[PDB]
């Protein structure tokens, strides 16, 4: 059916230039205006620009007015957005979507892309437990500080998916130094430290880094 | 371009109330006005359009009203697939604007936080920095205030804290928050303690440790 699949989010210095592209099938892309939307982490959807089925003319957001360029290509039935001049606050998902009719419906929207202005560069996490302390009753808490890495996300499990209750993964803060940093925890019953192997499962693609840090109390 | 300003940005209701969310524009929109609701990692999904006209197979308990500047969501009696976070969205004028989002949480009872106190790893310290974290978990409403004490001394500019979305089982918050300090700064300085105070605690809990395990 329908779908809209978006790539080339990365990275980016700022001041630099980043292209994305999505493309089309299960739907007449030659004949459809096509958008992109952007949305920035936990905040609201912004309307970045459109481009009719015949490119006779091409609309942007305000914040992005000669710095954006929207462009197609139907014999691929593929969209691109060129951007230069990126800003720290271009940082972002961003959408392909369109319409059956004129406006969004669900069914039109790509899967998103991320894109990160930043003077940082990738880094992978560094991976701390956060050890537990009566531990014959009562409830512990442990879990893992995933810290300094670049760009987001990271993905966080605990024994490789057989602990899910009880698991909370904090959303990333940015550090001053332009590094993210979260904390993933989880509640056990503390008599079980005993008898239990609690480790977290650390994946960050952008960096190809994996880490599985066994949580234990520490020594006395 | 044409500035569209809802209200409120937050709103805590219970199953069975009635919902209202307010748009208005920086200049006439006609009838030209759209509302959006998005669920987290969710296509957006279109309720409303040119101004209170219902999309095919939305519930009848989603209406909307108004013209001009001003405009009106309204879900009648809420259901609980309902809570989400809801734009409303111009379409008279290129930009097409949104809104900037309203999100309707769910009501509770008061669930005070259980509070945790985790001191920095040795191998973080190896590195030169020490992350101290405190932890408060499943508590009812979101606010909280986390205050850290390095013997005894107000801590500020040196914390972060992030909170999760309400729990789908208990409708409850968690919140984190991290010290971080210098490895020299850390080892100046013997007692460390988060102070948590809450709605659902009569005085505020202190948890603290004794650098070196004392």
């Amino acid at each position: 059916q329908v779908q809209l699949v978006e790539s080339g989010g990365g990275v980016v210095q700022p001041g630099r230039s980043l292209r994305l592209s999505c493309a089309a099938s299960g739907f007449t892309f030659s004949s459809y205006a096509m958008h992109w939307v952007r949305q920035a982490p936990g905040k609201g959807l912004e309307w970045v620009a459109v481009i009719p089925f015949d490119g006779r003319n091409k609309y942007y957001a305000d914040s992005v007015t000669g710095r954006f360029t929207i462009s197609r290509d139907n014999s691929k039935n593929t969209l691109y957005l060129q951007m230069n001049s990126l800003r720290a606050e271009d940082t972002a998902v961003y959408y392909c979507a369109s319409s059956s009719g004129y406006l969004f419906h669900s069914d039109y929207w790509g899967q998103g892309t991320l894109v990160t202005v930043s003077s940082a560069s990738t880094k992978g996490p560094s991976v701390f437990p956060l050890a537990p302390s009566s531990t014959s009753g009562g409830t512990a808490a442990l879990g893992c500080l995933v810290k300094d890495y670049f760009p987001e996300p990271v993905t966080v499990s605990w024994n490789s998916g057989a602990l899910t209750s009880g698991v909370h993964t904090f959303p990333a803060v940015l550090q001053s130094s332009g590094l993210y940093s979260l904390s993933s925890v989880v509640t056990v019953p503390s008599s079980s430290l005993g008898t239990q192997t609690y480790i977290c499962n650390v994946n960050h693609k952008p960096s190809n880094t994996k880490v599985d840090k066994r949580v234990e109390p520490k020594s006395c | 371009d044409i500035q569209m300003t809802q209200s409120p940005s937050t709103l805590s209701a219970s199953v069975g109330d009635r919902v209202t969310i307010t748009c208005r524009a920086s200049q006439s929109i006609s009838n030209w006005l759209a509302w959006f609701q998005q669920k987290p990692g969710k296509a957006p999904k279109l309720l409303i359009y040119e101004a209170s006209s219902l999309e095919s197979g939305v519930p009848s308990r989603f209406s909307g009203s108004g013209s001009g500047t001003e405009f009106t969501l309204t879900i009648s009696s809420l259901q609980p697939d309902d809570f989400a976070t809801y734009y409303c969205q111009q379409y008279n004028s290129y930009p097409w604007t949104f809104g900037q989002g309203t999100k309707v949480e769910i009501k509770r009872t008061v669930a005070a936080p259980s509070v945790f106190i985790f001191p920095p790893s040795d191998e973080q310290l190896k590195s030169g920095t020490a992350s101290v974290v405190c932890l408060l978990n499943n508590f009812y409403p979101r606010e909280a205030k986390v205050q850290w004490k390095v013997d005894n001394a107000l801590q500020s500019g040196n914390s972060q804290e992030s909170v999760t979305e309400q729990d789908s089982k208990d409708s409850t918050y968690s919140l984190s928050s991290t010290l971080t300090l210098s490895k020299a700064d850390y080892e100046k300085h013997k007692v460390y303690a988060c102070e948590v105070t809450h709605q659902g605690l009569s005085s505020p809990v202190t948890k603290s440790f004794n650098r070196g395990e004392c």
